[PDB]
RNA sequence: UAAGGGAAGUCGGCAAGCCGGAUCCGUAACUUCGGGAUAAGGAUUGGCUCUAAGGGCUGGCAGCCGACUUAGAACUGGUGC
RNA sequence: UACCUGGUUGAUCCUGCCAGUAGCAUAUGCUUGUCUCAAAGAUUAAGCCAUGCAUGUCUAAGUACGCACGGCCGGUACAGUGAAACUGCGAAUGGCUCAUUAAAUCAGUUAUGGUUCCUUUGGUCGACUUGGAUAACUGUGGUAAUUCUAGAGCUAAUACAUGCCGACGGGCGCUGACCCCCUUCGCGGGGGGGAUGCGUGCAUUUAUCAGAUCAAAACCAACCCGGGCUUUGGUGACUCUAGAUAACCUCGGGCCGAUCGCACGCCCCCCGUGGCGGCGACGACCCAUUCGAACGUCUGCCCUAUCAACUUUCGAUGGUAGUCGCCGUGCCUACCAUGGUGACCACGGGUGACGGGGAAUCAGGGUUCGAUUCCGGAGAGGGAGCCUGAGAAACGGCUACCACAUC
RNA sequence: UCUCGCCCGAAGCGUUUACUUUGAAAAAAUUAGAGUGUUCAAAGCAGGCCCGAGCCGCCUGGAUACCGCAGCUAGGAAUAAUGGAAUAGGACCGCGGUUCUAUUUUGUUGGUUUUCGGAACUGAGGCCAUGAUUAAGAGGGACGGCCGGGGGCAUUCGUAUUG
């Protein structure tokens, strides 16, 4: 639903259903979209409820350009999240190398639930979403680990 | 800055222009057209070092304006017009006519043909589109926008263009087996046998090829430019089957000369 | 004078961007289109590359789009309200992007009316206005044609629009740019929308 | 109350006169780290016309009725609060 | 050239440093015959400038009743060289300087499917001439002044405007008077051909719809026959392009030619008063091609911790709705959440920091410069502001303040 | 997998890199280097030959190279990192079914009920040699007979010294 001023995508809506008379069930038509170079869609796309103007499988926000990867840090944030990437640079007199970290931020489509801090994610490049959203979270690699697990409450 | 670049320095031009230094400051910027900067060559280049008929810079902008170098069929009069790859001169009256082609080496090369090649030429596909009231329209990197064309055009392809009508003809598809030349990068110039694409998509396509002798390269499809079905070429073909030798053999090419 | 730009900002840090332009020309804001609810009055505006561009100041007209029937009409502005990103230019009657139009009802009644007949809007006034329905009295098969469209549909427009038709009023929304376009053109706010802003208006009006 | 000047008056700024209430700002030397400190220095303040937010009692997510405060905006007066 | 010598003691050996040693690039001095290329107000003052200059522009083809020149000369006006002027481009390029600015410019990289583009290249380009002004000109003038400028009478246009002739209507969009049969006791019920009337196309801008890969049945209500019938292109991805449906279209009115040079020739007649059309110039509706421009992504930077937490009220990171702008975005404004960066050196300084491509030094590896022809950025005393233009926040453009500063 | 037209394309369409080698990709200028008697040389991209004019003249040259790091593709699987299956919610094969809807033939068109593909879900058995590298002259720990002017708490004691 939405819990906001207004949302709702490009559907048309008010199709006057009723000729006979019947409610049945009414939130079927819905929008729908690939994204390509091997990336599948979720479900959670499907029968997702939310409305998106920035996800990739929802939205406008084609994805065109890089790949990328990153660590998912903090989600302390309204529906994106900030990765951490670290590498290995190199420097040439020394002959060795260094570590270093980005931090970058991407924008969390809420398909993906359950992306629980500290899992690897692959993202994917797209407009300028905000001031430093430029990305946009594409596939999620780890589950955190445990899928197993139950405890005290 | 501000607005367009008008001028061209002498060292910042391209190289294979064999533009030299101490000559003067500046080389002849062209004016915009068919041709980038970097896949052009001018008239004041071809007319005065090539085929060296003038040398001075204001003769020129007589002859190309006394009305007798044309381009297709049709009289162009600038001095600095963009004459890419694969493309036509005409000279009316006092009768010599030209064709186009990379030199192997990197250079554009000297190649002299008869009226049969003022009937066709070849081209290579940029885009095809729908245009207004359901029409195809097709545009050629020869800045063609030729309409009505055929069914099985692929964006990808060579068309044996007439000048005259300016109506298509023979239209030769991108497929393995067919004869190809690359036209921009690092293998510049060398004529050779479609092998092996590679549909990635990420954004491009990336091409192996063979050769005549079977040796392989690689570059993109965007460099390259078809020119035959199966070892036959549609064109006149200069120096061999447009073959880098070797270095050493390159010399030795000129030993037993 | 204002300049859209990113380089008067701070960065993901906060550390001063210090300057190295001067406020150049292709990043300027021009002042905003005030729009307003009077008689045409339309400025134009000279764009980078010679574009025109087409200030709304007053406008009493604009063409909205009848979703469901397919309609789509010339029509007057009467009243705006719940601009939904300020609550402030509902007083101003300042029409923007997604500012929600009252409009008046005179273009979609007599399409309606015209097409799928017994129309609305009149209350059983019983001595009221007769006009040339109840003369026609079709005795072709239009009356079967029209048959099809009067009650096999049924044509049931969503429940409370009738009530809109009562008043003389219709709720929409727009959809263009007034002041960059320089129309004011929109789609009228159909069922389940419809019951959504009914709930925010009466509230607002209510509290 | 007093044009202009502002301690030149006198033993001495004596007495008068400035500053004051409030909110948002901003605060050093110095210190027994408690302070200094309401430091200094500022900005607003009217009128009206509105919006925004803070509740209470019953229900098989609604309906009746309640206190005077807090921010925001417009318009207006002879820059006046 | 993969290289050392002297200097602490009475003498040695040794960590050590000072001194020599060879380039290099600025100065400086002594000196100098010729010849080839040849750097050169950068370091301190991006301190100030006298002075002459550096941006001009015409084809047979926008405009000639010039007082200039004379073509052969008669009037059916307009033949040629045309000063000057309006008009269309162009002065936004090239030149100079390194004062700014430390993920910033830039460099290697990818993309606009998220935008604008003069020119160049192709497509589409379905009333036998309407109108006022206008310069050039003529004078008559003003204060010492400048490349100042007023009024009185005429004159041109691709300056400016106003605005129609071609046309056969194709068929859809949808109203609609009517017309042919079975049944029938009549109403009724069941199927079929067609006068009236408004829309018409491209672009602007809205809303909807169809926007496709499949291989077999029982009949039930009809009924085309002899048991049996019809379909745009692209990506990896579309809210792509193309169609179809409803309508606007902004008088500060998207286009849908009231232009010019070169020659002629054909036609059948009721004169020709009618027609019949080759080549080039010019400039416009958008789509493209090129020259671009811009905002983007990934990685990369000099010393400083005696700079350790910094950022948000006046956006600091993010969410939604929108203004704006060429379009994407806190770019601003409204509302709402409470985030972002940090020892992998952030933030705060210093810089004798324009960055690169490069140059010097020669084992290897480094060390120090790089304002300096090439590419990119910046600025024209400082700093703000805008007209014209496709392009400028232009300075051999304009306005205002400050600092200089001439008459 | 031969859904597409016994071998081939294509199609299901992969836990990643790091590293290594190829392959692209780059602007010249400058540098290494080719070639050329600019008179040699620093340069420069020049020239070389025949025709006594006589052919509306020939031929070649204006290369090659390294272009750090980063990004891309295709080969290599050693070392160094990281992953699955331990409450098994696993690998694999055949089955019960819920309910979702997909176009072709039922002359057409519609209707109802399906064979029917997949997404979803549910139930059950078997199937797998069904699954856990060994215990560092690495480390933590348990253990138990000793040992220590170790540490702290408390008391008992000693001669001296001064009074
Ligand atoms: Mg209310
Ligand atoms: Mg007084
Ligand atoms: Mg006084
Ligand atoms: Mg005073
Ligand atoms: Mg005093
Ligand atoms: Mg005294
Ligand atoms: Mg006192
Ligand atoms: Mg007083
Ligand atoms: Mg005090
Ligand atoms: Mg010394
Ligand atoms: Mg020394
Ligand atoms: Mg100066
Ligand atoms: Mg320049
Ligand atoms: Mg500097
Ligand atoms: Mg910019
Ligand atoms: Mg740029
Ligand atoms: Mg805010
Ligand atoms: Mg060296
Ligand atoms: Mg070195
Ligand atoms: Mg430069
Ligand atoms: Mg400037
Ligand atoms: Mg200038
Ligand atoms: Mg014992």
């Amino acid at each position: 639903t939405e819990r906001a001023y207004q949302k709702q995508p490009t559907i048309f809506q008010n199709k006057k259903r009723v000729l006979l008379g019947e409610t049945g069930k009414e939130k079927l038509p819905r929008y729908y979209k690939n994204i390509g170079l091997g990336f599948k869609t979720p479900k959670e796309a499907i029968e997702g409820t939310y409305i998106d103007k920035k996800c990739p499988f929802t939205g406008n926000v084609s994805i065109r350009g890089r790949i990328l990867s990153g660590v998912v840090t903090k989600m302390k944030m309204q529906r994106t999240i900030v990765i951490r990437r670290d590498y290995l640079h190199y420097i040439r007199k020394y002959n060795r190398f260094e570590k270093r970290h980005k931090n970058m931020s991407v924008h969390l489509s809420p398909c993906f639930r359950d992306v629980q801090i500290g899992d690897i994610v692959t993202v994917g490049e797209c407009r300028p979403l905000s001031k430093t959203v430029r990305f946009n979270v594409l596939k999620v690699t780890k589950a955190a680990g445990t899928k197993k697990q139950f405890q005290k409450f | 800055a501000r607005g367009p670049k008008k001028h061209l320095k002498r060292v910042a031009a391209p190289k294979h222009w064999m533009l030299d230094k101490l000559t003067g400051v500046f080389a002849p910027r062209p004016s915009t057209g068919p041709h980038k900067l970097r896949e052009c060559l001018p008239l004041i280049v071809f007319l005065r070092n090539r085929l060296k008929y003038a040398l001075t810079g204001d003769e020129v902008k007589k002859i190309c304006m006394q009305r007798f170098i044309k381009i297709d069929g049709k009289v162009r009069v600038d001095v600095t017009y963009p004459a890419g790859f694969m493309d036509v001169i005409s000279i009316e009256k006092t009768g010599e006519h030209f064709r186009l082609v990379y030199d192997t080496k990197g250079r554009f090369a000297v190649h002299r043909i008869t009226v049969e090649e003022a009937k066709y030429k070849l081209c290579k596909v940029r885009k095809i589109t729908v245009g207004v009231k359901g029409i195809p329209h097709l545009v050629t990197h020869d800045a063609r926008t030729i309409r009505y064309p055929d069914p099985v055009i692929k964006v990808n392809d060579t068309v044996q263009i007439d000048l005259g009508t300016g109506k298509i003809i023979n239209f030769i598809k991108f497929d393995t087996g067919n004869l190809c030349m690359v036209i921009g990068g690092a293998n510049l110039g060398r004529v050779g046998v479609i092998t092996n694409r590679e549909r990635h998509p990420g954004s491009f396509d990336v091409v192996h090829v063979k050769d005549a002798n079977g040796n392989s390269f690689a570059t993109r499809l965007s460099n390259i430019f078809v020119i035959g079905n199966g070892n036959k070429p549609w064109i006149s073909l200069p120096r061999g089957k447009g073959i880098r030798l070797t270095v050493a053999e390159e010399r030795d090419k000129r030993l037993a000369t | 004078g204002i300049s859209r730009d990113n380089w008067h900002k701070r960065r993901k840090t906060g550390g001063k961007r210090k300057p190295y332009h001067k406020k150049r020309k292709y990043e300027l804001g021009r002042p905003a289109a005030n729009t307003k609810i009077g008689p045409r009055r339309i400025h134009t505006v000279r764009v980078r590359g010679g574009n025109k561009k087409y200030r709304a100041l007053r406008l009493d007209v604009g063409n909205f789009s009848w979703g469901s029937e397919c309609c789509t009409r010339k029509t007057r502005i009467i009243d705006v309200v719940y601009n939904a990103s300020n609550n402030e230019l509902v007083r101003t009657k300042t029409l923007v992007k997604n500012c929600i139009v009252l409009i008046d009802s005179t273009p979609y009644r007599q399409w309606y009316e015209s097409h799928y007949a017994l129309p609305l809007g009149r209350k059983k006034g019983a001595k009221l206005t007769p006009e040339e329905e109840e003369i026609l009295n079709k005795k072709r098969s239009k009356k079967i044609q029209k048959k099809y469209d009067e009650r096999k549909k049924n044509a049931k427009i969503s429940s409370l629009l009738e009530e809109q038709f009562q008043q003389g009023k219709l709720l929409a929304c727009i959809a263009s740019r007034p002041g960059q376009c320089g129309r004011a053109d929109g789609y009228v706010l159909e069922g389940k929308e419809l019951e959504f802003y009914l709930r925010k208006i009466k509230a607002r009006k209510g509290k």
